[PDB]
Order: C-alpha cells, then structure tokens, then sequence
C-alpha cells in the first residue's frame, strides 16, 4: 500500500484505539496497582505503629 | 507416539498447489464507494473488537483480588511496567499506554495470521470461476501502510517527549561543539531519519516472511512437516511484539539522555 | 538474461542470512555467558540483548524485503 | 541463461547456510560454556538459547523458502 | 543484459547488511560482557555502544539508500 | 550452457557445508572446554551437544537433500 | 554492456560497509570492555577510540567517494 | 563452456576444504587447550574430540561424493 | 563488456576497505585492552598500534593506488 | 570457453588453502598457548596437534591432488 | 570479454588487502595485549610479531605483484 | 572472451593471501601471548611457531605454485 | 600547504617491467641490477675497512654504530639460538647488511630516472602529467641504470639457495641420520607430517626469494605511481613506510635463516 489516504485513516484507526484503550483499563489498572501498592507501604507502617 | 510415521507422504492424496499467495500489497474486502477496505483493515477491526471485549470482561469486576481472566490481563501489564521501570525511571507513565497498545496490538495481529482460513479462505475477485481469489484477513503487520502508521508515530512521540524534556537542546542535538559532535551528529541524526523505516520493514518482513513461510511449508508437505515452524512462527509473533514495544521504549529512553 | 532476478534474490537472502545469522550467534553467546557469570544482572542484560538481535533481524529483513521488492 | 534457476536455488540453499550454521555453533558454545558455570541457571540460559536458535533458524528458512520460490516459480 | 540493476540492488543490500551485522553482533557481546562484569559503570557504557549501534547501522544505511539510488533512478 | 546445474549441485553441498561445519567445531571446543572445568555437568553438557549438532546437522542435512532436487528433477 | 555501472556502486557501498562495519564494531567492543574493567581510564580509550573509528571510517569514505564519482561519470 | 564440470567438482572440494578444515582447527585447539588444562579427563573428551572430527570429516566427505558424482558424471 | 573496469575499480577499492579496518579495529581492540589494564604502559603500545594501523593503511593504500590505476587506464 | 580448467584448479586451490590454513593456524595458536600453560603434558598434545594437522593439511592435500586431476585429467 | 585483465588485478589486490590486513590485525593486538600483561618480555616479542607482520605483508605483496604482473604482462 | 588465465592466477593468489594471511595472525598472536605467558618455555614454542607458519606458506606456496602453472 | 601540489611535472605513465638487460659490450654481459649489488658490496666493504681500519676501546662514529648494530644482530641471534650465535652469525649478517643496502639504494634519486638506452607537454583536466623523457626518441624505453638490487629475482634466487644449502650443510654437520628418522619415518600418521616437512622445507627457499624480489619491486612500484600521481609532498609516509619496511625485511630475513637453522639442528 502506497496511498496516503489509506495510511492516514489507518493511523487514525490506531490513535483511536490507543486512546480508547488507555481511558478503558490501562488507567483503571494503574490506579489497581498504585492501591496495592499503597495498601503494601501502609501495612508496613503501620506495623511500626503497632509496635 | 512412534517415529515410524508414514502419513508423511499425504502430498499424493492432497496437494495443496502451488504457492498463489505472493502479494505484496493489500486486497480490497468489499466494494465501498468511500475508501477502498483492504484485507488488513478488516482484522484489525476484528482485534480491535477482541480486545475491547477482553478489557471490558477483565475490568467489568475490577476485583481486588485478580482470578481467572483478570489475572492474566493484569500479568503481563505487570510484567511490562516491571520492564519500562527497569529500562527508565520517571517516564514509564508518560509512555506506558502507547506501548502498551503498540505492543498488544501487534501481538494479536501476528497471531491472527497464523488462525486457519487466512491463506485459504478468501472472495472472488475461484479458479474454475471467471473471478480470481484473494485471501481473507490477511494479517496487519503485513500491510505495509499500518507499520509505516506505528513506526511514524513512534517517530513522533520519540521527537516530541525528547523536545519537551530537552528544551531546545533536543531541537538541535549538539552540533556547535565542532570538536566531536560534527560528524556523529549528522550520523545519529541520519539513523534518527531512517529509525522508522527499520521499525516498520523490520515488522513488515517478519510477518510477510512468515506467511509465505506458511503456504510453502503447506505446498511441500502438508501434513505434519510444518509443526515446527508453526510452533516457531506462534513464538516469533510474541517474540516480535515484545521486540517492537522494548526498542521503541529504549530509543525514548536514550534520546531523552 | 532470464533468470537474473532469480540470482539477485538469492545472493540478497543469503547475504542477509550470513551477516546477521553470525551477529545474533555472537550476540546470545555473550549474553548467556554473561549471564552464567553474573546471574543477577540478567534482567538488564536481556533487554539489551533483545535490542541487538532486533537490529540484527533488522538488517536481514532489509536484505529480505529488498529480495521481495526484487521478485515482484 | 536458461540455468540461471537452479544455481540461484543453490545460491538460495547454499549461502543461506553459511551464517545461520555459525551462528548456531556460536550460540550453543555460548550455552554450553555459561552451564559449565553455575549450571542452576541450566534452564534460563538454554531458554534464551532458544530464542537464539529460532532467530538462526528463522534467517535459514527464508534462504529455504526463497529457494522453493525459485525452485518452482 | 537487462536484470542487472536488480543484481546491483540485491549485492548492495545484501554486502551492506552481511558485515554490520556482525559488527553490532560483537558490540553488543562486549557491551553486554561490560555490563555483566561492571553494572556500575552502565551509563556511559550504554552511551558508547549506542555510538557504536549509531556508527555501523549508518554504513548499512548508506549501503541502502545506495540501493534505493540503484533501484530506482 | 547446460552444466550449469553440476555447479548449483556443487555449490548448495559446499557452501551448505561450509556453514554447519564451522558451527560444529565451535560446538566440540566449547563441549570439551567446559567438560575441562565441570565434568560432573559433563553428561548433561553432551547432550545438548548433539541438540545443536543435530541443528546444523539439519542444515547440512537441507544442504544435502535440495542438492539432489538440483541434480534430479 | 549496458549495465555494470549500478553494480560498480552497489559492490564498492556493500564491501565498504562489510569492513569498516566489522572495524567499528571490534573497536566498540573493545573499548566497552576496557571501559567495565577500568572506569577512570575513559578519556584516553575515547580519544584512542575516536581515532580508531575515524582511521576505519577512512576507507568508508573512499568507498562512498568512489561511489559517487562512478555513478556521477 | 564444455568445463562447468570442472568447475563444479573444483569449487565443491575446495568448500569441502574451506568448512569442516576451520572446523577441525577449531576442534583441535579447543581439545588441546582444555587437555592442557585438565589431563585427567583427557582421554574422555578426546574420543569426543574425535567424534566431533568424524562429523565433521562427514561433512568433507558429502561434499568429496558430491564432486565424485561431478567427477565421473 | 565495456564497463567491467568500472566494477574492477570498485573491487579495488570495495574488498580494500575489508581486510585493514577490521584489522584496524582488532589492533585498536587490543591497543585499548592494553589500556584496560596497563594505563603507563600507553607510551610503549602506542607506538606500535601505529605502526599495525600504518601497515594495514599501507595496503588500503595498495588498493585505492590499483584503483586509481584501473580508473584511469 | 577455454580458461574454465584453469579457473577450476586456481579456486580450489584457493579455497583449499583458505580453509585448511585458517584451520592450522588456529591449531597452532590454541597447541602453543596450551604448551604454555602446561609445560608436563606437552608431548601428548603436541601429538595430537601433528593429528589435527595431519587431518586439516590432508584436506588441502585432497583439493590440490583434485586440481591435479583436473590439470591432468 | 575485453578488460578481464583489469578486473582479475582488481580482484587479486583487493583479496590480498582481505587477508593479511586481518592478519596483521590479529598479530598487532595480540602483541600490544601481551605487551601491556607482561612489560618485560617485549624485547623480543616486538621481533616476533614484526616476523609474523613480515609473513602476512609478504602473502599481500604477493598478491601486489601478481597484479601487477596482469595488469602489465 | 578474454584470457581466463589471469583471472585465475588473481583469483589463486589473493585466496592464498586471503588464508595463510589470518592463519599466521592467528599463530603468530598465540605464539606472542604464550611467551608472553611463560617465557621459559618460549623456545619450544617459538619452534612449533615456524612450523605452523611455514605448513601454511606451503599453502600459499601451492597457491603461488598453481598460479605459475595457469601463468605459462 | 593545500595549494602547493601542482601536477604539472609527471612521469606520463607507470613503467613497471621485469629485469632489464644492459648492453654488454664484451663477453659475459651483465645486467643493470648486476652494477648496482657490485657498487653497494664495494660500498659495504668500504665501510667495513674503515671500521676495521680503526678499532680499539671506546668506539666512536662510523664504527660505533657498526659495533651496536653488531652487538644487536649478537643478542637478536642468541635469544633464538646460542649454539650456533658466533657461526651462523656471517652469512645471515652479511645477507641483512646486502639487503639494507639494495633496500636503501632503491630510495636514492636517479633510480628509474637515468637511461642508458643501451607544464605545457602535461595533458590538461588530467590527474596525471604527460611530459615526455628525455629518452623517449628511437623508440627507446629509458632502461633504468640505477635500480634496486633486490629487485632482481637472480639475486634474491641465489641468496635463498644459499641460505638452503648453508642450513641444509650445518644440520648435515652434526645429525646423524636424523632426516630419514623424522620425514617418511613409516610410523603411523608422522609419514604424512614428514612428508609435509619435507616439502615446505624444499618450498622455503623460494617463498623467500620470491617474498623480497616481489617486496622490492611492489615498493619501487609504488613508489613509481606516488610519484605519478603527485609531485611531492604527497608519497612523505609511503616512503618513510618503504624506508622502515626495508631495514624491517632486512632484518627478518636473517632472522628467518637463523630460525630455520635451529628448526633444522631441532
């Protein structure tokens, strides 16, 4: 393929997935990890202030 | 089960023909007064549908705890932020998503042409027919115009993310200190240029190598002799995949330092 | 001359085959004595290694896609 | 020439087993020389030998297939 | 007679891609060695053999676009 | 003129052995360089030995077998 | 003959590339590899480096010289 | 032509010399090397040696029938 | 038939740029191993890098000399 | 035409010396480095690299007695 | 066909560039890394590795001259 | 066609060069570290070192050899 | 320093041909290499008279450095050999002296320049000149009085087969039978390994003799088409390269003589 116009909505096609897919789980799992992540460093201290 | 297999000879009772398929372009799908849809346009909708249906099922829950569908959509996201934190400390979210995608994408474009019925089934455009056949859902990463569309904009993002992090030190690269970055300059500046004609040929010839290594290995024997490469071509797809999303993430890592 | 393109393709595909089938040999070689050395500096080493059987597999399919754009 | 065909077949089989047969000989005196070491990492060394190896074979059977694409048209 | 710009494109892509390959091949075999050995000393490590995958990848370049200047006009 | 498939023939054995025969002997030193530093891994080391000499066996083996589709029909 | 102009070029770019390629390649695995073992060495193994590449480099030039002046007249 | 035969059986010698004689360098030296080393375990790793010399001697001998059946047609 | 001189000066160049920079590159892979371990040892080595570097030059210079020679009658 | 015997014999020989004495030249290098280290097993190993030369040579001495054949008849 | 004589000095000089550029290459690294790990012995190894640059530059001044015999003979 | 003799006699003395060339380099490095090494075994060695190199002059040689059989 | 390489003064072409015979007036005619070995022998004999001519303690001028270069060639021997330093020590110095000599004299001016015959002329656009000599009438070639006397494959011939027999005599001295026992011995594989012996042995003196004939005529050759190519100040390194190059192969053929004697006797 060699037309501009194909390779243009292709690459549309592309921005749009990117973009649709990272606003559908990409953020939701991110902030699932940040949790876990988060509920990790709070366990540890507050392990300390148990102590 | 024994070696002595004698199926091997199965090209007398079935023969496959010679390897018709050896285009190196896209055929069109259905006849649309708009833009013409190509046989790459087509599966990459149907991956597109896929794996909005896998996200949507593995995220409808957002449990706590991932079991089943979550936890291998959550692996491999974990393996590659591992993998981008390794590579680069403050810019993996900046460019996560794009890679992300970038890397999935292609990973489910690569094993969709490997699915039966993608050298065989196929529209009239058949050879008892008056209309020649072409293939149906020929692979993405085959279609030339789709690995011109990441590489140009892993261009762009690498260009843009090195230009905001450099300020107008990345516009210019060095090329006043005449001492040493007078003639590499010109010469990263030129592999800079010709990066996404390697990142797109590089996907374009793998994938097209593949399938052609496919129908050959189906016109030679078909049966039981292209096992292996099949196996192998299944890996490469991943292997591929994770080729592209890792130099792409390393090219914005050395460009931003 | 007929039969030249055919030539021309081989000699493409095996020089590709030549060049980089010895970079991605030396490439794993290292990188898996590398890591029989040092075990814990796997996980940087693979990456890198990755990379260099990328470029490699780059040049081969330079040669490869040219071979292609040469038959047809 | 009219047998320009199977010589470029050769020259499909022939050069395309040069490096790929390096290449493999290279990576398993790599292997083998980083299991006489620590040979507790026998499994993740020879994994990567794999992706070596398929990457050696993979160059070999494009000469392969660009042979049988001369070999019958 | 009539084939052989297609034989020049072919001998340059494929002579320009035969000898930086193993030139990277050995630079990421060092520059991995290095990195095992010293994982202190990566940055500039990582910079230089950049430079060097900047270096050898061009000749390849050059041999192409060469190729692209053969191939077509 | 109609030689020419005696010199494919020739050419797909040779520079189809040249290749895999190389390999072979990098794959025998290295085998026998780490049988010197750990024998008790020794057995082990053997095996894959013959893996990736089976490897450029099957090359050589290829290299053989398209020759005789060159000498025959 | 009408051709053996374009396959001037393509050979002297592809074999200018198979050496200085491999040159830089040895000097970049070379100097990576003095480099993890010595860092503060760095400014004599650039500046040896530097001249090493550009002494490889020199033959790449003259290719690409030769090049352009067969493909120019 | 009336001496492409000649051609054929000469240049599949010569490759036949060209592979398993590296191959055999590379063999020798790695054995002698590592007998050197370690004399104890000579003996096993020379009949592997040796093994390694006979497929490799195979290798010489294919290419040696194949210029055989060049040479007497 | 005409323009084989062309492609000759290519060659006179093209497989002169092979053997010397990647000797080159294996001298100055040397040259700054020596520097890897022995930094005062520099003005002893130097020297004789030189004259390896020199020498191969020497025969670049043999080549690009047969070059001009071919290219000009 | 009337030179292909004598292109024949000179690239056999050649290649016949190509391999073979890359061949012997990495035996000897790997035999003197071993006698180096270990002084006491010397006459055993140099035993065995007058066997591998005694190989690799016979290789050569194969492709040269060929030329003959066909310098000959 | 007419300038063969051209195209075989081409040829000869530029494979004499191949070789012995290697050649040399290998021995001046060699020496300059035993030069650095020993300081004291170069008295000698100087000589030596001068002798074997002699040998290699001896095999490309063969090839030199035998070019320079085609070219005016 | 022209004389083919020449090129032969080119193409048989650059590969002569071409392979005793790398085979001394190889030898005579080997021979420079193994002095470098031990010295005092350095005469035996330097001995094995001719001989290494002088089998594969022979090889040249014989290159050489042919090559005047092809001249005249 | 970029603007002063005028090519307006050049040789028209490259005169590259074999060995030159002279005219020969009277019986057993000589060739113009034959002068030349005979003028630098006179040469070295001179030099050696006057070194001799005045020798006691604590050397000075001409004889000292013969006395260095001596005492080198002394120690460069011993470290192979010390059984045979004093008695192999003649022909390989006398050998490495000739060859100095016949190297160096290839660098002197006139050599290609004199024959004995037994801007404007300079082709314009042109990387070359072509400015006719002063020979170039009668169809002549301007045979080249003055050459290097190593370019001639006589002298290096007999130098090697000198140096053949001198080896082959020495180890003869004192063997025993020793050359049957060690080529053909009929013992397992070591016929093969005798055999080979044998015949790189028999190669040795003409790989030499054809190493520093085609040494001395690929560095006069060179020489010739720097020349050609620039006028000066351009061949600087290809003729310091040549310079050092000829004293090194001086050098290294001594060497290798002394080597294949203890190769030899060993």
């Amino acid at each position: 393929g060699i037309n501009p116009t194909l390779f243009i909505a292709q690459l549309i096609n592309f921005l749009l997935l990117i973009f649709i897919l990272r606003a559908l789980l990409y953020r939701p799992v991110m902030n699932l990890l940040n949790e876990r992540t988060r509920r990790i460093e709070e366990s540890v201290r507050d392990a300390e202030k148990v102590r | 089960v024994g070696a002595l297999i004698i199926s091997i000879a199965s090209r007398f009772f079935l023969y496959t023909g010679p390897p018709h398929v050896e285009v190196a372009a896209e055929v069109i799908f259905d006849g649309i007064p708009g833009f013409p849809i190509t046989n790459s346009f087509v599966v990459a909708i149907i991956i597109d549908i896929f794996v909005i249906a896998l996200a949507v099922a593995a995220t409808r829950n957002l449990q706590m705890v991932p079991r089943g569908l979550q936890n291998v959509m959550e692996f491999i996201l974990e393996s590659l932020y591992n993998l981008f934190r390794n590579i680069n400390a403050k810019y993996v979210a900046t460019a996560f998503p794009l890679v992300a995608t970038i890397f999935l994408f292609v990973l489910f474009g690569n094993w969709f042409g490997l699915l039966p019925g993608v050298g065989s089934i196929g529209v009239c455009h058949c050879a008892a027919q008056g209309k020649k056949l072409v293939p149906l859902f020929r692979a993405p990463a085959a279609d030339l115009n789709f690995t011109f569309a990441i590489a140009v904009i892993s261009f762009v993002f690498i260009e843009y993310w090195g230009f905001r992090a450099l300020g107008p030190g990345y516009l210019k690269k060095f090329f006043n200190t005449n001492g040493i970055m007078s003639f590499v300059g010109i010469i990263e500046f030129i592999s800079e240029l010709v990066k996404p004609f390697a990142l797109a040929f590089r996907l374009f010839g793998n994938i097209f190598a593949g399938e052609v290594l496919l129908v050959v290995m189906a016109f030679l024997v078909p049966l039981l002799l292209p096992l292996p490469f099949y196996g192998f071509e299944v890996f490469v797809g991943f292997i591929q995949a994770l080729i592209f999303a890792l130099l792409t993430y390393a090219f914005l890592n050395i460009a931003v330092t | 001359m007929e039969g030249l393109n055919l030539v021309a393709t081989a000699l493409a595909v095996g020089l590709g085959a030549i060049g980089p089938g010895v970079g991605i040999g030396i490439i794993v070689s290292g990188a898996v004595q590398a890591i029989g050395r040092n075990p814990e500096i796997e996980n940087r080493v693979v990456t890198y290694m990755f990379i260099g059987i990328a470029f490699t597999e780059a040049l081969a399919i330079f040669g490869l896609v040219i071979a292609f754009l040469i038959g047809f």
